[PDB]
């Protein structure tokens, strides 16, 4: 499932996760596109930040929805 | 026996007869002087029941307590009228300044003080001739009443009459021997009041008994008032007074058709030339003694004009309706000087039109202008401030750049403004402060909507710098408001009140890059207010963390740049980290978050209550009270 989520300046963020995508990688894809490396993007799920597999039913498993994700860097 | 005197006291206020006599009726003589003479506090007056009965126009129940209980005529009570507070006045005095003739002919008849002064030596006769009764004037007078007694503003019963329509009070006094050179505390005469009032038929009444026109306290003719309050009839009134010469002549002449050219209630363009037309053509009417008006230079702010000295420049600009509004600006300014109390709101209005009619560089240069009159005679501008941020706000609004160094100029005054406004708070004891405190709470948040105004302009590099020296002095300056907020409070703060006009569009709370460009000028980020929240304890409390995520964001890596401490404990014994009613809040916090073990000793410390004070370094125990 393609995402829609924000980031610095409304940009847009493709995931390609369906709900069933554990968020430890996808969150690798959606800031493939913009350009993050993946243990970069600590990405925020409406409340709250993926941590360890994180399957994406815990986030209400949205389609889409709108992420906004923090630039959060030396977490590599 | 204080529970019927509750009852007593509104039966003589009501107007009830029956249940008044009922209720003191087989009542000693201690009971009746008791009940009669109580004060009671209703409406914000401390009146007596005799003087409410006065007040309200109860006189069969002031006639039943005068002729049959025999209650004194010389009882002081406050009273509450429409804007003014009487202190002390007597039933008579409330009597006549209720309009009441029913009530005071039965006081004067038991012996009340005709003569009677309350605290701002206040006569029934003024009272009587304030309400615009003549009946009771014309009584009171007769019944050894002196009219030459004034108030503590040295103010007669004459010179209040004749700022208000009551004509009939004024002829009778004026033919009473009331002296019309009586001047008031700011040298104002009884044809001063008049004068701004606009009342044709006092002011006739006045040169016929012997007016002798003089200058006030400020040195303002009054038939220079009265063309400064556009009053067109009142101006050809006093011109035919056979001593008023000719330069005063030209003088009222051109600063009534100027008044009319700038101001809302009396504008005409009709009226504004014609005035001035015949005021210049009275200078070109001897030739080899002509009177060349005292031009004052040209300003920028009134763009490049210098007056009109010849009589046919005034006729090139006969149809120009930009020019008549300019011009009318200038020569009233020449005239007035600048100095007067008046002189900035026809700027003031003159400007608010151009900015109503989308010409926003004129609007600009003459309500600067108006600020720099107003500040240089030490003026409460804050709403002159606050329409600063509304019409640059507008101007930004509309997508048009802003002048820089206006910008600078009206930060420039912002910043002065709120050391006088300190002043004021700190000088000032506690009768007008609350007031003074609220302006100048209403200064800091106009200060902040004109750094967010200058967030958005392209700021060149000198002006950028000039802005930045000029909010390094006031935040030098600590401007705190009641609740202990600095700028940067207020500036992380939603709760901060915006102005809805023309500017809650633009200015949003809280804002990222004002509290960027207040850290870069060196804002103290570990300040605390009244209850020990910092600036991150106070933007961690934003409750729309979707909306506008980056504006909870980039102001937090912006706090935590110039050592906010995240650690840091309110009063209430509360880390930002607990005041956080937000995940997204407290996960930046926690990723901006850098552990030390001082804050982790320090907080150990304090979780146990240890003995530190004068065993610790002197900078140590502000740390321990920091968590």
């Amino acid at each position: 499932m393609l995402i829609k989520v924000k980031t610095l300046t409304g940009k847009e963020i493709e995931i390609d996760i369906e709900p069933t995508d554990k968020v430890e990688r996808i969150k690798e894809r959606v800031e493939e596109k913009e350009g993050i490396p993946p243990q970069q993007q600590r990405l925020i799920y409406s409340g709250k930040q993926m941590n360890d597999e994180k399957t994406a039913a815990d986030y209400k498993i949205l389609g889409g929805s709108v992420l906004h994700l923090v630039l959060a860097l030396r977490g590599g | 026996m204080e529970g019927l005197a509750g009852y007593v006291y509104k039966a003589a206020s009501e107007g009830k007869v029956l249940t008044l006599a009922a209720l003191l009726l087989n009542r000693s003589e201690s009971d009746i002087r008791y009940l009669l003479g109580y004060v009671s506090q209703q409406g914000g007056q401390r009146s007596t029941p005799l003087i409410i009965a006065a007040r309200n126009g109860h006189a069969k129940v002031v006639r039943l307590l005068l002729e049959h209980y025999r209650v004194q005529t010389q009882q002081t009570g406050t009273v509450r009228f429409d804007g003014y507070v009487i202190d002390g006045a007597t039933a008579l005095w409330c009597a006549a300044g209720a309009g009441h003739f029913e009530v005071v002919k039965l006081l004067v008849s038991h012996g009340a003080n005709v003569n009677h002064t309350t605290v701002t030596n206040s006569t029934p006769l003024r009272a009587a001739c304030f309400d615009g009764r003549l009946d009771i004037v014309k009584y009171l007078v007769e019944n050894n009443a002196n009219i030459s007694i004034a108030n503590k503003y040295d103010n007669t019963c004459l010179m209040i009459a004749a700022y208000k329509g009551h004509t009939d009070v004024v002829r009778y006094l004026l033919e009473q021997r009331a002296d019309p050179n009586a001047k008031a505390h700011c040298g104002a005469t009884a044809l001063h009041f008049a004068a701004e009032a606009g009342h044709i038929d006092i002011v006739k009444e006045l040169i016929k008994w012997r007016a002798a026109i003089v200058v006030n306290g400020h040195g303002m003719t009054p038939l220079k008032v009265a063309a400064e309050s556009c009053k067109a009839d009142v101006v050809e009134l006093l011109l035919s007074h056979a001593d008023c010469d000719r330069r005063s002549r030209i003088e009222a002449l051109e600063l009534l058709g100027a008044s009319f050219a700038n101001d809302r209630e009396n504008y005409d363009i009709i009226k504004t030339y014609h005035y001035l037309y015949l005021a210049m053509l009275e200078r070109f009417q001897d030739g080899d003694n002509i009177l060349e008006k005292e031009v004052l230079p040209p300003i920028h702010a009134y763009g490049n004009r210098t007056e009109c000295r010849n009589p046919q420049e005034l006729e090139s600009i006969r149809q120009d309706r930009d020019a008549l509004h300019m011009e009318g600006l200038i020569v009233r300014e020449r005239i007035l000087g600048a100095d007067n109390i008046d002189v900035s709101h026809p700027i003031i209005y003159r400007g608010a039109v151009y900015a109503d009619n989308m010409e926003f560089e004129q609007c600009i240069k003459l309500w600067l202008h108006a600020l720099h009159l107003r500040q240089k005679g030490n003026r409460n501008t804050h709403k002159d401030l606050l329409r600063f941020a509304q019409v640059f706000s507008q101007m930004i609004h509309l997508n048009e750049t802003v002048k820089a160094p206006d910008i600078e100029c009206v930060l420039r005054c912002s910043v002065l403004e709120i050391e006088q406004s300190m002043n004021r708070v700190k000088n000032i004891s506690d009768a007008d402060v609350h007031n003074a405190m609220d302006n100048y709470e209403c200064n800091l948040y106009t200060f902040l909507y004109l750094v967010c105004i200058s967030t958005k302009t392209q700021c060149s590099e000198e002006d950028q710098c000039k802005i930045n020296k000029q909010i390094y002095n006031l935040i030098h300056l600590d401007p705190r408001t009641r609740e202990g907020f600095t700028l940067l409070h207020l500036a992380v703060n939603s709760n901060t009140p915006v102005d809805d006009f023309h500017t809650n569009d633009v200015c949003s709370f809280p804002n990222a890059l004002v509290t960027k460009l207040l850290l870069d000028c060196g804002a103290e980020v570990n300040a605390v207010d009244n209850e020990g929240n910092s600036a991150l304890h106070i933007i961690v409390q934003y409750n729309r963390p979707i909306s506008d995520f980056l504006t909870l964001h980039s102001i937090i890596i912006s706090l935590v740049e110039a050592g906010a401490h995240t650690d840091m404990t309110n009063k209430q014994n509360k880390t930002p980290l607990d005041k956080s009613t937000t995940g997204v809040s407290e996960i930046l916090l926690k990723t901006q978050m850098k552990m030390s073990l001082k804050c982790l000793a320090a907080r150990a410390v304090r979780a146990n209550d240890i003995n530190y004070q004068d065993q610790i370094p002197r900078t140590l125990e502000e740390f321990v009270g920091f968590h």
